[PDB]
Formats: structure tokens, sequence, C-alpha cells
């Protein structure tokens, strides 16, 4: 007891030393210099009707024109950008579904959210139609994030301090993951679809490997629970967004938080980031009605999407970059470039 | 200048619009309700009676409307993380027992439950929304009060020692802690055990909020 | 106890697999992100629109 | 997934005659439906289209105001209804099963064919027989009259391919794409009105009749037919 | 050329300098006023279909602004035509266009007013969109499309269809033409009144002062409440001057709507300066 006490104290005081080691020149030390993208006169190109209530996920396909929204209504649609047209509607089976998820074969979508269940559904069927295919229990608090790595494995998160790999074919967890102290909220698929980080509502963010369940990482720095996360396509780094109204770019090596959004006019909560294709550009969804664009290497000012009349929850690119669709909770969707 | 494809494509479009937004405006004529109290409250029998893990989705139908009961007591976590995603509902039912009126937990229910009835009140989620409240376990409490000073509780108060001067301190005391009489309002009611009543007061404070809502839907 | 034995256990755990690992300055992180975002920076519609004509967006 | 046809026979010209399509297996009312039909010993010819929410219909030039195509969603079921028969009419039937939305796959699935008895864009084959050996590959093609490449980047050709005793198999949908359920020795495409099949390492069941069509434009017209032989 | 010759058979000569001025500016404003709800009121139409109240009512709002601009500018026509120049066209013209756009106005407030009423009362019931539309157009320019193309049809013939003076009906001992527009405008004023009233006692749940204030100034005018001023001068020829309170009362009806049933609205205001501003 007290022998693994000690050890414990040593090794938080290596990975302190560790934090410490890795702090002396940052992103806005290297890349300020970096030309701005200048005012992006970004404008509606159509605006997808439909949502009864306030939108919660959407997620792009990999054809980019497939796309995936979802509300706190009850439904979840795959829509057509390019002419605006409806190709599936897809009910849910509880209305409290905080994320969304589509296969990268094509053929897949997933869903969970308070009822602690992820939910999986098959597309390309011969008989005409879109089914469920898995339901997965085995989580104790709501399920709030779900990516798919394969065909045949799912990766989901949940309040619980509890992340877990799950085998579709078989319906058993292959390996869990505990270890966090609060609710854990969000993860980020990497591109090598290997790993993935989650974060917590303790100012907290985990790195964790799906074939065996250990952890080998985590990074603090915020100050109340951190909403929504996402992962840069590259496999390096990933942002994170907080209730303290600041935006935050961890990497997945450098144990620490590498660079804060933030304003003194902000005093409002983030409830999504994501990235464009090249990277240039970090989408952010706040509170104040706006979905912000920020020059990501800069940090240092705010192109404006203002259209929305209500909170943002949700916002997200195509594979080629060719368009971007921010979702917020006045019941409408808009397709931008 | 379309194809036959390009207008089949419009065709289905279309008809999956129509469709949803049917379905989407069936879906706003239900009542929803969030259900709140303390621990050991004894709000299961107000849950049972009432009538009106993950969510425990209490569904009834009643009065041909449809009363959607979440009850989330189930959940472990921050109310802070959760909560919002009811903003819509008509009305949060609170439930809290007259026989914890000295009885220390630790200290005494009712600083608690009186501490959980302020914390919903000026939530700022609820601004519009109203709070119906429920205070139980009465005939307990008269015939408890017979060996209690009652004071214990509540060491300003010097009135007559009779079940309706106690109650009525009860029942003010916990109508007290409004800040916003401007928007919404609090009522107060104490569990019939022998009644439906349970069941009326919560319909017409239903009722209520929905004029009040059609009603500031006209601009006024 | 047997808890404070456990709880000491899974920190000793935890804190070795996050002790050791191979580690890169935050620098380093910033400059590959620069470099990625420079050289991938033409195929980009939203950063640079298209001409109104292969956008099917227009 | 099964498709049968129904309601065939033998009838004299005048008249009336009613062929039925019950379908089983499948989701009935979000697909569109065509009527195909095939000489006695010669090539196909288009008849009729209905779409998902029974708006839209489109006929032939040779029988428009004879004919009249239907659907029944709740009992899943197809009708085409015909009056005035002429012995241009003898021939056998087919339902097709096609839905369009973004990336799907027409003319997947062919019924089996009722079989009547009764006593303007121009595509033609390039050639009529080849002698075919087992162990070689083959090559068959066609010609149309006018463009098939739509404005939208698709292109409306459609090859199929017969067997003696046997129904049309979906070899190529929209001329590069291939379907489910077929050997992946098969392949198509074309050209600027010119058109082509291929099929790689000949082996037994792969003789028999090919089929090329249009869908840029209602009507449709076809073919008469290239087949090989053992 | 009064404001209250719609309603008077009589204006006093005493008086012209003033009651005939009044109207002039008043209408002066109104029409200046309208067109600007309009023009605001198509900027911010995407968001309004939230229920089936917000889209009704300000399907209504639009009707009762058209139907005021119309009916105001083609009164201000019939009333600078000169009477001595053309003894045909263009008075006859006008004298339509003021019956049947004002006969307009007062039924698409009536409907409103019908609105709100079936709102509170019967709480629970729904109905489609599409057959409220249906009525709502069916009632607005129904009935005006049936008086003032009967009230030509028996007019005519006799040439009692103008007054002498002024491009507009008159009446002495026989043909009674304003008895077909004094009645129709003041019977809808009756509803509206009661519906206030109606709101009212739901408001008083005993700042209940201050809802009840800003409940009567929003439902004063919208609703038709101030035409009821006429009441007065058209029973008496010269009471004392209660002209001039009619023509400041009602003459800036447009100015009435536009800074209560536009500018009170909470979420409209917000967007209005979010856009705008």
């Amino acid at each position: 007891l007290d022998q693994l006490r000690q050890e414990a104290e040593q090794l938080k005081n290596q990975i302190r030393d560790a934090r410490k080691a890795c702090a002396d020149a940052t992103l806005s030390q290297i890349t300020n210099n970096i030309d701005p993208v200048g005012r992006i006169q970004m404008r509606t190109r159509r605006t997808l009707r439909g949502h009864l209530a306030k939108i919660y996920a959407m997620h792009w396909g990999t054809d980019s024109r497939l796309l995936v929204s979802a509300s706190q209504d009850g439904k979840l649609i795959i829509w057509d950008s390019y002419t605006t047209n409806k190709v599936h509607a897809i009910p849910l089976r509880s209305s409290w579904v905080m994320t969304c998820a589509y296969a990268p074969s094509g053929n897949y979508v997933a869903c969970g959210g308070l009822d602690n269940i992820c939910s999986i559904y098959n597309l390309k069927t011969r008989e005409g139609n879109v089914r469920v295919s898995r339901e997965l229990a085995g989580h104790t608090g709501y399920l709030s994030c779900c990516r798919f790595l394969d065909d045949n494995q799912i990766v989901t998160s949940s309040g619980d301090t509890t992340c877990a790999l799950w085998d579709i074919e078989t319906g058993q967890q292959t390996t869990t993951f505990t270890g966090h102290t609060g609710d854990v909220m969000s993860l980020s698929l990497a591109p090598d679809t290997r790993l993935f980080v989650s974060g917590a509502c303790d100012a907290s963010a985990k790195l964790w490997d799906v074939r065996e369940g250990m952890c080998r990482q985590t990074f603090t720095g915020h100050e109340s629970d951190i909403n929504a996360i996402c992962f840069f396509p590259n496999g390096n780094a990933f942002a994170t967004g907080s209730d303290d109204a600041t935006c935050r770019l961890f990497d997945l090596r450098a144990d620490q938080e590498l660079m804060t959004y933030s304003h003194d006019n902000i005093i409002c909560g983030i409830t999504s980031v994501s990235f464009s294709k090249s990277g240039r550009l970090l989408l952010a969804g706040y509170d104040d009605f706006n979905c912000n664009v920020w020059d990501a290497l800069k940090a240092d000012r705010a192109g404006v999407l203002a259209g929305h009349d209500n909170r943002v929850s949700c916002l997200g690119v195509t594979d080629d970059g060719m368009a971007v669709a921010t979702g917020s909770w006045d019941s409408f969707l808009k397709i931008w470039n | 200048t379309l194809s036959a494809e390009d207008k089949a494509a419009v065709e289905r479009s279309k008809m999956i619009d129509r469709n949803l937004r049917e379905d989407g405006e069936k879906a706003a004529r239900e009542v929803k309700l969030l259900l709140l109290g303390a621990g050991e409250s004894g709000k299961s029998t107000i849950v049972k009676q009432m009538k009106i893990t993950g969510i425990v989705e209490t569904h009834f139908t009643f009065k041909d409307l449809h009363f959607k009961m979440f009850d989330v007591g189930a959940q472990r976590s921050e109310r802070k993380k959760w909560i919002h995603c009811f903003e819509g509902v008509t009305a949060i039912i609170f439930c809290v027992a007259l026989s914890d009126y000295d009885l220390v937990l630790a200290m005494n229910r009712m600083h608690e439950s009186m501490k959980l009835f302020d914390s919903i009140c000026n939530n700022k989620w609820f601004t519009d929304t109203s709070i119906i409240l429920f205070l139980n376990k009465k005939d307990l409490f008269e015939e408890k009060i017979k060996k209690s000073p009652l004071t214990i509780c509540y060491p300003e108060y010097a009135g007559s020692n009779t079940y309706e001067e106690a109650a009525a301190y009860i029942q003010c005391q916990f109508e007290d802690l409004n800040k916003r009489k401007d928007t919404k309002e609090i009522y107060t009611h104490f569990t019939c055990s022998t009644d439906t009543k349970n069941v009326q007061f919560v319909f017409d404070a239903v009722t209520d909020v929905i004029i009040k809502n059609n009603l500031k839907d006209c601009g006024l | 106890n047997t808890a404070s034995i456990a709880q000491a256990r899974k920190l000793v755990e935890q804190l070795k697999m996050e002790a050791n690992i191979d580690r890169i300055k935050v620098s380093k992180a910033a400059a590959d992100l620069m470099a990625y975002c420079e050289a991938h920076a033409k195929e980009d519609p939203l950063l640079t629109p298209v001409p109104a004509s292969e956008n099917p967006f227009r | 997934v099964q498709l049968v046809e129904s309601g065939g026979g033998l009838v004299q010209p005048g008249g009336s005659r009613k062929l039925s399509c019950s379908a089983s297996g499948f989701a009935f009312s979000s697909f569109g439906m065509h009527w195909v039909r095939q000489a006695p010993e010669k090539g196909l010819e288009w008849v009729a289209y209905i779409s998902s929410g029974s708006g839209t219909i489109y006929y032939a030039d040779t029988v428009k105001g004879r004919f009249t195509i239907s659907r029944d969603d709740p009992k899943n079921t197809l009708f085409l209804q015909m009056t005035s028969l002429r012995s241009e009419d003898t021939a056998m039937y087919y339902c097709v099963r096609s839905i369009y939305y973004y990336g799907s796959s027409p003319f997947d699935f062919w019924g089996q064919g009722t079989t009547l008895t009764v006593s303007d864009i121009v595509m033609t084959q390039a050639t009529s027989s080849v002698p075919v050996t087992p162990g070689e590959s083959v090559s068959i093609s066609c010609r149309s009259s006018k463009s098939l490449l739509h404005s939208n980047g698709n292109t409306y050709l459609y090859w199929f391919l017969q067997r003696p005793g046997q129904s049309p198999q979906l070899l190529i949908y929209r001329m590069s794409n291939l379907a489910s359920g077929v050997p992946d020795r098969f392949s198509g495409s074309g050209s600027g009105t010119a058109f082509t099949l291929t099929i790689s390492r000949l082996e037994a069941e792969d003789v028999g009749v090919y089929y090329c069509m249009q869908h840029l434009e209602y009507p449709l017209t076809f073919g008469a037919g290239t087949k090989l032989e053992l | 050329t009064s404001f209250s010759i719609l309603m008077s058979p009589f204006v006093p000569s005493t008086i012209f300098p003033v009651v005939k001025w009044i109207t002039y500016v008043g209408l002066g404003i109104s029409i200046g006023s309208l067109i600007l709800c309009l023009i605001i009121e198509a900027l911010f139409w995407k968001q309004i279909k939230k229920s089936q109240t917000s889209h009704t009512r300000r399907i209504c709002m639009v009707n009762i602004a058209l139907s005021l601009l119309i009916a105001d500018v083609w009164f201000i026509v019939g009333a600078t035509v000169d009477t001595t120049v053309n003894p045909s066209g263009v008075c006859t013209a006008a004298v339509f266009f003021t019956h049947f756009f004002y006969l307009s106005l007062f039924f698409w407030m009536l409907m409103l007013g019908i609105l709100l009423a079936y709102r509170i009362i019967l709480v629970f019931h729904h109905m489609a969109q599409h057959l409220m539309m249906a009525v709502g157009f069916c009632l607005g320019y129904g009935c005006p499309l049936i008086i003032s193309v009967i009230t030509i049809a028996v007019t005519q013939p006799s040439n009692t269809y103008k007054r002498k003076d002024v491009c507009w009906l008159n009446w002495s001992n026989g043909s009674k033409p304003l008895l077909a527009f004094v009645v129709p405008a003041l019977a809808i004023v009756a509803v509206n009144f009661v519906v206030v009233l109606l709101v009212l006692t739901k408001l008083w749940r005993p700042a209940t002062i201050i809802r009840v204030g800003k409940s009567l100034l929003i439902l004063t005018p919208l609703l038709g409440l101030t035409w009821g001023f006429g009441i007065g001068t058209i029973v008496d020829s010269q009471n004392l001057a209660w002209h001039v309170i009619f023509a400041l009362l009602n003459a800036f009806q447009g100015f009435f709507i536009l800074c209560f049933g536009i500018l009170l609205d909470s979420k409209l205001r917000q967007l209005l300066f979010n856009k705008l501003s």
C-alpha cells in the first residue's frame, strides 16, 4: 500500500516533469506569420429544411454527397447535398440521442444517447429499406459518442468514466476502458482506426488503444464540462470544446494543451469543433448564436457565419472539402461554400 | 434540362419531406413533464399514484393528452449536463415529504428539499417554465407533531401548535423562494393519498401554461 | 484495506503507462500541422471557392 | 427477392388483356416499375413506366392510348391493361424493378415473364453471331442513332444476358457498373454511341443472347440481338 | 375633404381650415408608414412556421397592411379629383376602389380577432394549415368582392353614385351608399372590444398593472377600436368638434400598427436589430 503510493507519487512527478520539459515554444510563436485566410464571405447555397426540433449531430459520408443529421425529435436523415434531396429517413427508438455515425464502406450507420445503448443500422439491403442490425448494451451511464472502426467493430463512450470497443458481429465487448473520474462525453476516431481520444467532464482527456484496453495519456487544463471533441485528420492532434467559453487544441503526443481560443467579449459555451479538409479552418460553434470560423493556426480572428438565431450544436466538413454544414437549435441546417 | 432519374429523385425527396413534416407536426401535441425530488423523499408513492438504466419513460394518457413523465432518478451525474434537453417541457413536478419535519438525516430533510426547490426555481433554462409542488406524508405529520415542538427546524416561529398552523408555515416557506413571480409561478399542494387531486392539480397547471403560450403567441 | 490497496494498484498501473511515453515538443506539433495545412491547400474549396462551374453548389 | 408475372395466354385481336405482377420478399411501395416485352423470335421492346407516388407515367409510341399502367402498394401488386390487340403485340412480357436515388442500380431484378399469343432514338447491333469455344474471350457491340450521354454526367446504356428458357439478368446497369449476383469476369462499357460488352475466360452457361438498351428519353427502344454459339 | 366624410354626411364650413388639414397630414404618415411594414414583413418570412398561430396571425397582418395601403391611396385619388372637370371615368373608379378596399381592411381585422378568441377559448383542437389559409383568404377578400360590386349595380341607374362636391358617396332622402360602409366598419369594433376584455381577465392574475396596460395598447388600434369615435359624428350635425378627435385618432392607424403590432414583439425586434442595424 505505502510502496504503491510512493511509486504512484514518483510516476506523477515524472509525468509532471515530462509535461514541463515540452513547453518552450508554441503554435503562435511559430505559425503566427502564416498568411491569414482573410474574410470568408461565405454564403448560404442551400437551406436543408425539415427539422422540427433542435439538431444535435450530423456526419458527412465518404462520397461527399450523402449526409446524415439527427435531431432531438427522433429523426436521422440521409440526404443529398448536390440537389437538396432526401434519400432516407430513419426513425429512432429514444429521442434523447446525442451522437451519430456513418460507416466508411458506405453500408451502415449508428446512433446513441442517454438510454445507454449504441444501435447499428444497415443500408444496402436487397429488400428495400434500412433496418437495425445491432443493439449494444453494457454501459451504465448515458452514451455520448460513437465511431465505426470497420464494418464489424464499433467504439462507444458514456457518462461513467467508461469507454468500450465492441465486436459488432457477436455483441460482446472485446475490451473496455476505465480510469476517468467524471462523465465522458465524446471521442474522435483516428484516421488509422486504431486509437481514440475521449473528453470527460473533469477537464480531462484520455487516449486509448482499441486492441488492448489500456490508456496511455491524460491531458488537463480546463475549468468546466468539456462538451464536444474532434480529431485532426492526420492523427497527431485533436481539439475539444469547453463550457467555460474557450476552445482548445491538444496534441496526442505533447502531453499538454497546445492552444486556447477565447476573447474577452465571449462568455458562452462551445458546443462543437470541427476542422476543414486542409486544416486551415477550425469551425467552432457557440451559444452566442454564431458559428465562427477560426484561422486554426493563429487563433487570431473570426470569420463569421452569422446565419442562425439560436444556439449552435454541430458542424462538419466533407472529405473533398467541397462544403460545410452547420446545424443549430433553430431547426435548420445550412450548406455553405 | 433533367433526365428521368433526376425527376424520380426529386419525387422521392418531396415525398420524404411530406411524411417528415406530418410526423413532426403530430409530435408537437404532446405534454412533457420532468420529475424531481430528493433522495428517500417518498416520491415513489407520488410517482405510482400520480400518473401525470438511462431514463424511465413513464408514459400516460390522460384527458386525451399524452403525458411523458421522465423519471431520471437512475442517473448519477450532475444535472448541468443533461437537464437542458427538456427545455421545452411544460412542467417540473416536485416531490417533498412533510414527515421529516425534524428528523435529522445527518442535518434534516426539509432544509435540503428547500435547497432543491430554490435551485430548480432560479435555473436559467426554467425562466418561463412552471414548477408544480407536492408536499406529502401529512397524516403521519398530524400524528407526529403531537410530541415534537415544531421549533427544532424553524427556531423563529412561535405559532399555535395545531396541524393547520404548522402546515401553513410549511407551505408558505416552500412557496417563498420565487425570485421571478413576473414570468413563472410556483403552485403548492399537499399529497391527498385518498384523493385523485394529485392528478387534477397537475393537469390544471399544464393547461394554464398552455393558455399562456397560445396567448403570448399573438404578441401580447 | 482492500479498497485502498486496489486504488493504489490502479494508480500505479495508470501512472506507469502514462509516464513511459515517447513525447515531443508542442513546437514540433505546431510545425507539422502548419506543413500539412500548407501542402494540401489546393484541392480545398472552402478556403478558395470553386469558380462557379466545377462547384455543384455554385 | 421474388417477382412473379401472371395473366398471360392466347387472345384474338381486339378485346382487352390485363397482366398482373405479384411481388414478395422486399419493400414493394418504395420502388418504381417498368413493363418490357420481347418478340417471339427477336429483340426486346419497352412498353411502360410507372413511378413512386403514382404521379409519373410514360408509354410507348406504338401503343399509347391502348395501354394503362397502375400499381397497388398495400397488396404489393402491379398491373398493365391493354386494349385493341394486334399481331405486332405477340410477345413475352416482364416486370422490372428500379429505384432512383443517388447511387442506386436500376433494372436490378427481372421477373420470369408471361407469354401473350396474339394471332425515337434508333439502336442496332453491329454483328449477328460469333462462334465461341470455352477458354476464349468474347466481345459484343451495339450502335445508336443519337447520344445517350445526358447533361448530369451519366450514360444510359443497359446490358442484359438471356439463356434458353431463362429470363434476362442485369449484366450492366448504366453501361459501366456491375450488378450483384453476377461473376466478376463480365464487363461492359461504351463510347460516343458505340457500345460494347466483354466476357473473359468463357465458361458454360455464358453462351446465350446479349441485349442493349437506352434510357435517355421516353420512349425506350431496343436492338434486335447478338448471340454466341458453342 | 375631411377624413370624416367617410363617416359624416356633413362637415361644417366653420372648421374647414382644421378638420380637412388634419386628415391630409394623417394620410401622409399612414401610407408612408404602411409600406414599410410590408417590406419588413417580407424580409423575415422564412422563420415564421413555428406553429399554426404564428403563421395565421402574420398572414392576417400582411392582409391588413396591404388593404389599408391601397384603400387610402385610392381614397386620396377620390378626394383629389375635380368633380367639375371629368364627369365620368376616374371619379367612379376612385369611388369603387375606396369602397372595396375599405371593406377589406375591417374584415381582416375581424379575422385576427377571431383567431385570438379561438386560441384561448377552445384550447385543445387542431385543424390543418391549408384549411386555415383557405378560410382566411376566402373571407378576407370575400364579402368585399360582393358589396362594392352590388353597391354600384343598384346605384348607377339613378346617378346617385357620387356626391356633387367630392368623388365619394353621399345620401339625401334617397339612395344611401355610406350605409354600405358605415354599418360594416363598426359591426366588427364590437367583436374586437370583447376580445380585449376576454384576454384581460386572463392577464390580471389577482407588474399586473403594466401587463394590462401594454395589452390595451397593443390591441387598441389593430383590432379596430378607434373607429368608434365616428359614432359621435354620424348621429349629430355639429355637436362641438368631435370631428378633430376622429381625424386625429383614426387617420393615423398605419403609425399605430407599425409601432405596436410590429415593434412590440421581442424576437422580431432583435432580428431587425441584427439584420438592418
